[PDB]
């Protein structure tokens, strides 16, 4: 019951790695640093009648 | 005979002035002020005051 | 992987697109593209966000208080310790947490466990190998009063023994909270007359470790410090704060000197620098 | 144009000629809380639009020398006619919030404020190790007022403007749901918060949930024979407000 | 009976670790999630919000809300200057405690490029135009207008839209740049010139104020954990 | 030969561990399994049956089973009260050491609504109404009637079916609450209350006793294993 | 995974349908719903009753006797001690075992050994590791005398060595025992004439632990201690029982100081506090 | 002759984890912490004649 | 639990080793890889290179 | 997710090893001794007007 994953690397220049998980417990697992991703939408642009960044957006 | 705190925090820059420098026997709640060692200035953001706590610890002190 | 976003190339331009002028007023951080002021050329980007991410910057093994206690003490109050648990007596720690307002995590806990000889007469001993309990005490439950107390009988706490030379010990703990998140800030009081104690401290409720000697009384005096590492992982955080400017006073509130707000300059211009000579 | 806005709850209606953008929250439009992360089991009361409307403040005069103000909302909310009544009958409450800041002058003057609000805004006490009173933090509907020097008043709040109250350094601030009302181009300070807490619904009186503050960065400032009373009115309403268990009246 | 050698590292701790450990709770119930607005899952979608920048922050105005005012007025000669500082966020004075300065004091290496926002906080009649000038290092500091209009300059005229965005790209010989003092990634400087003045009518107030914001591009990317060089504690607090 | 790391956590004895071990015994014979009647798989299923409340437990009645009886009689004036306690099923005095309580002090959060029943053992010529209330916490103890009807409450009838169900529901905002004292989850009051009074014909005795269960309903839960705050020992029993 | 019952929304109701008024003279516990009585609303409930089944209450290491032995007595008898193997020493795991009747478990079985140096003149030594051997004896089986006898030779009796530092002895136990469940209560004699002994003292039958020092005579006297812990696993249980109220007096019966029914009060009614002032 | 099963998790926001029995005896496994049904019907309802709950249950 | 027996061998320091071994940097991002002329890949592209030989080293 | 290469073994005289990489990083892994490629074109040779060895390259 094993799963294969990526390891983190280099760019400009996809090698595996194993894990299995030992434990009857969700807390008991090694930590999940392999999740990227990101929206900044919330903090920035926070408003409502969203702009257009060419236009004056006033007036 | 009361609780009393250590030796202030020896700091590389700052040096204690002369009332402080001599005494011992420092109780809870003294504050103790420092002057800049002779050869440096002052950071004007940072008070050189020391206070010794419950604990008989002083407060933190870094650089001032 | 995500890579960070890409430079594309530009031209001359002379219209009516305006990407620089704004309005910082609609609380509104402008958008603009490096692309779109200067002439830029296409650059294609290989950098990785990593390790900026929430996970990578607070599961690390921080520190949050010391622990002493001895083994041969004429008062019986020193021959044990105890902490209330908190994560609020060492400022790193406590700083990094409150970057955020909820956080929500599991807890990987480590122990540092350090023996040293005191100082005595008879100080030439042969000394077996000593054996370390901690015992965790969940919110309620009854508490040691001695080392010989029969509190220490473990038949539901969990408790951890440790002998010394070996690997430190290492247990993970779930999210043991009652809400839906922790919390590092609260605007409240205990009591619904607005009453009480104020701030975080009515929602810290999370009981206490235990830490003693397994071994019987020994001749000579042995001080031992634990320091408790708890590492966070599986780290979810919302609704972002500024960072502490000032220095923290004490663990049970928020309250400061106030500092001012950056390093001071000379003039509020810059030129060449006015040192010594060619 | 868009610098006209009109904003309409209940039976009452803002209509504002130099509004620049409304500002709404997080991301998030305010809502009632759905049966799958419910808690409670009794039967909830969303009451009407008899809470859900626009309620003013107190005006506060804007000066040359003034330094800021703040505002303690589950709190200052609470005479405020049936949305005071049914938070003084209620156990639980939930509301989202439509904050609408007014303030005016003409073109001749000059001066920047900063409205920000402050979830979980935990202050910090004047004196160090000493309780916080109650009228101190929250004084209703009345303003709270920061000093520019620090502030040793017993039981008190340390009241720094380089500070907030809270520790932080004040030009941090415009993390928070925020806008400016620069008197050259605005008076729309207009921001919807949702319901942001770590339980789905909580008490009224024991838990503040968010502290609006007003920090005029750039001081007002004028020429001699303009209008030198310049006052500030916050207008504010609940949104999607529902209650849960009923029992006597509460804690004045 | 397995045939198992220990590999030198065994029994340490190190601080960043990755491994598996047994539950002190077994079988635990944790309590349901529930949706918060607002999630953070990255430091980087914070660094990307504007936060205004300590300028004036000469020798006593930092204890006062006088530190972000930078005065403008009118001159009675063009050209002059009006502020400047060096373009190193976390090394130096003026934006080193800001939230862009906060983040990347806990990192050691930067890059990607940075805003700047100027809002004019003064009347509505008054008027004038601005030199908003990033110069790239290798020379040094710029002493007149017609020196820092060499370098990556935008005019800013004042009118109804009342902010202006300094975007400062990304020029360097490395990919990453020290959050630190060195020699060798010195990163250049910004500075504000007068280009004509500031035209009021009567009656109106000529001495105002420039506040200025900071921010991060899309671009923007940060390597190695430290401890900041900011917190600091003597004994425990209790 | 396979490369092993050891990891922290190594060498000790952990309370709650799920670990496999060797048999002293090895290929023992285990004798049959017989179908026992009444199994129990879940503490869940003694916790939901009935079981007496000693409510009058002042300060004597607890040595007889006199605690158990609720005085009820004929009163010369309307809305006044009967008994009243604070709902705490493992706090609070009156449902201490009940099978609820007992079985709910080996825990530490619990959650779900909680039953009460009302037995009346009386005459069968008596009759009368009371009020069986609940009052969520946030205001103070309700101290007439009319303040204790505007809570939860329920009028009950005494008739030929001689027993009511007064069933306390779930009022939170935490998905649970503690089985001990603290304030941040106080659970509300039970008071009951004469609705009209008790009216007996000729040689019946006014005098008589109501008598109080308590149960949990099909939503009932508990979390935290803790040790008993009731089981004492000093030295070994020989 | 099965959840808790949910809440079902209801609404006003005036019919001859009464689930209030039940009669609980019938030996039946009412099945009032919530939403029976009160308007509720639909609450979808994902409460999990896991730690509440009975091996999640009964699988923890618990603790049932102290064992104590020296490595150099004069006296031959505290050379080695035994124990007769019941679970009825230690209130904590004898009450939670004595909520139920029947009861048919695994043993999970760890030993905790400390060793202490007495007082002697002679106290600085250079002693090699201890080590311990931990021999079961069935019942009926023959019976240790001293520490050199020759009936420690193990040949079929299970016996447990230990050498000090190391971690803890573990071994698991099967069902070992002659019915078709253990009892918690027996309610006979052990005569069929109805004398002799009363009570489940006549089902133990368990036989005995030995513990001893397996190197020689010492040059200083050492003590050591054995703490056993026994760990139910693979756990039923049948016909319950009430919790017992008062305190245990021995370890062969069930007799009893007679202690009221609970914790007192001032009066029958509840109102509001009468403490200091307003 | 692994056997994968899932691991205790939240809710409201399916891991899997593997085991393997090493030893001769039923005795050594390890404890089976994962059974969560119920019966309440031989303790609450312990009757004959199965009330109704709508019903006065009497005459 | 799994029965493990130690080789000899065990817990020493070879010099010559190609184990695997924790890093101190978890999930670091390395820069990217840049086309410098001149590969080596052998010492043997280096020897195959002409050099001039000292051949009149006598003694001065 | 295991990998399976040659043994480095004598000649004139295809023994098969596992390996299992089991960290997240790309630094962690073993190293790799079995690249045994060439190229001395850039060195020897470093020339336009590529020779011949057979002409005198002269004239
Ligand atoms: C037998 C070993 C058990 C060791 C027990 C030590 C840790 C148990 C306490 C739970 C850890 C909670 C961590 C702190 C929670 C919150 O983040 C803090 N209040 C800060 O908000
Ligand atoms: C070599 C190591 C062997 C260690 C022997 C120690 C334990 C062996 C005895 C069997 C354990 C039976 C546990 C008790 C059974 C019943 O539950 C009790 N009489 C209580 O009812």
């Amino acid at each position: 019951g094993a799963q294969v994953s990526t390891q983190k690397t280099g760019a400009h220049e996809i090698i595996h790695y194993t894990n299995i998980n030992y434990y009857k417990d969700a807390a008991s697992n090694s930590a999940n640093r392999q999740d990227f991703t990101q929206d900044p939408g919330k903090f920035t642009e926070p408003v409502k009648d969203i702009m257009v960044k060419s236009l004056p957006a006033l007036n | 005979c009361n609780r009393s705190c250590e030796v202030p925090t020896r700091l590389n820059s700052a040096s204690l002035k002369q009332p402080y420098i001599t005494q011992n026997y420092f109780p809870v709640g003294t504050v103790v002020e420092y002057e800049c060692r002779p050869g440096y200035r002052r950071e004007p953001s940072l008070s050189p005051k020391l206070t010794c706590l419950q604990n008989l610890k002083w407060s933190t002190a870094v650089e001032f | 992987v995500v890579r960070v976003a890409d430079t594309m190339p530009s031209g001359p331009s002379n219209s009516e697109s305006i990407p620089a002028l704004t309005a910082a007023e609609t609380g509104h951080t402008s958008q603009v593209v490096p692309s779109d002021t200067i002439q830029t050329r296409h650059v294609r980007n290989f950098h990785v966000r990593s390790e900026s991410s929430v996970e990578n910057f607070l599961s690390r093994s921080a520190c949050v208080y010391i622990v002493e206690y001895k083994t041969r003490d004429d008062t019986p109050d020193k021959m044990y310790d105890s902490w209330v648990i908190n994560t609020r007596q060492v400022a790193q720690l406590r700083r990094k947490l409150e970057f955020f307002t909820y956080v929500r995590f599991d807890v990987e806990v480590t122990f540092v466990i350090t023996s040293v000889q005191d100082d005595s007469t008879r100080q030439n001993t042969d000394t077996p190998a000593l054996t370390h309990q901690i015992m965790y005490v969940p919110p309620g439950g009854p508490i040691p009063q001695a080392v010989d107390d029969y509190n220490w009988q473990t038949s539901t706490n969990p408790s951890v023994f440790w002998t010394e030379g070996n690997a430190p010990p290492r247990m993970s703990i779930p999210f043991m909270s009652v809400g839906n998140a922790y919390s590092n800030f609260y605007d409240g009081w205990s009591h619904f007359s607005q009453t009480g104690v104020y701030g975080f401290n009515t929602l810290n409720n999370m009981g206490k470790l235990y830490f003693r000697h397994v071994n019987d009384k020994t001749i000579s005096p042995i001080t031992s410090k634990v320091r408790i590492y708890f590492k966070p992982k599986h780290v979810k955080a919302w609704v972002p704060r500024p960072p502490r400017l000032c220095e923290y006073t004490h663990k049970d509130n928020v309250d400061f000197e106030p500092k001012g707000v950056t390093t001071s300059r000379t003039q509020l211009t810059i030129s060449n620098s006015t040192h010594v000579e060619n | 144009s868009d610098r006209v806005r009109s904003i309409t709850l209940g039976n009452s209606t803002i209509t504002t000629q130099e509004s620049a953008n409304v500002v709404v929250g997080y991301g998030v439009w305010p809502d009632y809380l759905s049966d799958e992360e419910a808690t409670a089991e009794d039967q909830p009361t969303q009451p009407d639009v008899a809470t859900c409307r626009f309620y003013t403040l107190d005006s506060v005069s804007w000066m040359k020398e003034s330094q800021g103000w703040w505002w303690k909302f589950p709190d200052a909310l609470r005479d405020m006619g049936l949305f005071g009544q049914n938070m003084q009958y209620h156990y639980l409450g939930r509301s989202g919030y439509t904050i609408h800041v007014q303030c005016n002058a003409s073109k001749f003057h000059q001066g920047c404020l900063l409205v920000v609000c402050v979830p979980e805004a935990e202050m910090g006490a004047a004196n160090i190790n000493e309780k916080i009173n109650r009228e101190h933090l929250s004084n209703g509907e009345v303003a709270n007022t920061f000093s520019g020097t620090k502030s040793s008043n017993t039981n008190d709040v340390q009241q720094a403007v380089f500070n907030a109250g809270m520790g932080v350094a004040v030009g941090n601030l415009t993390i928070f749901p925020h806008q400016w009302i620069n008197l050259r181009t605005n008076n729309c300070a207009t921001i919807v918060m949702p319901y942001i807490n770590s339980v789905p619904m909580d008490n009224m009186f024991r838990h503040y949930n968010f502290t609006l503050m007003i920090i005029p960065f750039a001081k007002l400032d004028y020429a001699a024979g303009s209008s030198t009373y310049i006052p500030i009115t916050v207008t504010v309403a609940p949104m999607c407000a529902e209650y849960n268990g009923l029992r006597l009246a509460g804690h004045q | 009976g397995l045939p198992v050698m220990n590999t030198p590292g065994s029994n340490q701790f190190l601080t960043s670790d990755d491994y598996q450990s047994p539950t002190a709770m077994p079988q635990f119930d944790v309590t349901p999630e529930m949706n918060i607005p607002g999630e953070v899952k990255n430091l980087m979608e914070i660094a990307e919000v504007d936060s205004v920048v300590p300028v004036n922050n000469v020798n006593e105005n930092v204890n006062s809300l006088e530190a972000y005012r930078i005065p403008v007025h009118s001159v009675t000669e063009t050209g002059a200057q009006v502020f400047g500082f060096t373009l190193q966020p976390g090394a130096d004075t003026v934006m080193e405690r800001t939230l862009l300065g906060e983040i990347l004091n806990y990192y050691a290496n930067w890059s990607g490029s940075i805003k700047l926002t100027f809002m004019y906080c003064g009347s509505a009649m008054a008027t004038g135009k601005f030199l908003l000038a990033y110069s790239p290092p290798g020379a040094g500091v710029p002493k007149n207008r017609r020196e820092a209009m060499l370098g990556t300059h935008i005019i800013w005229d004042i009118g109804l839209q009342s902010s202006c965005v300094l975007c400062v790209p990304w020029i360097s010989q490395t990919h990453y740049r020290f959050v630190s003092k060195d020699i060798y990634t010195d990163a250049g400087f910004i500075t504000c010139w007068y280009q004509t003045s500031i035209v009021v009518p009567a009656e109106v107030q000529n001495q105002s104020v420039i506040l200025c914001f900071v921010s991060a591009c899309n671009d923007f990317s940060v390597r190695l954990l430290r401890d900041s060089p900011f917190v600091r504690q003597t004994a425990f607090y209790q």
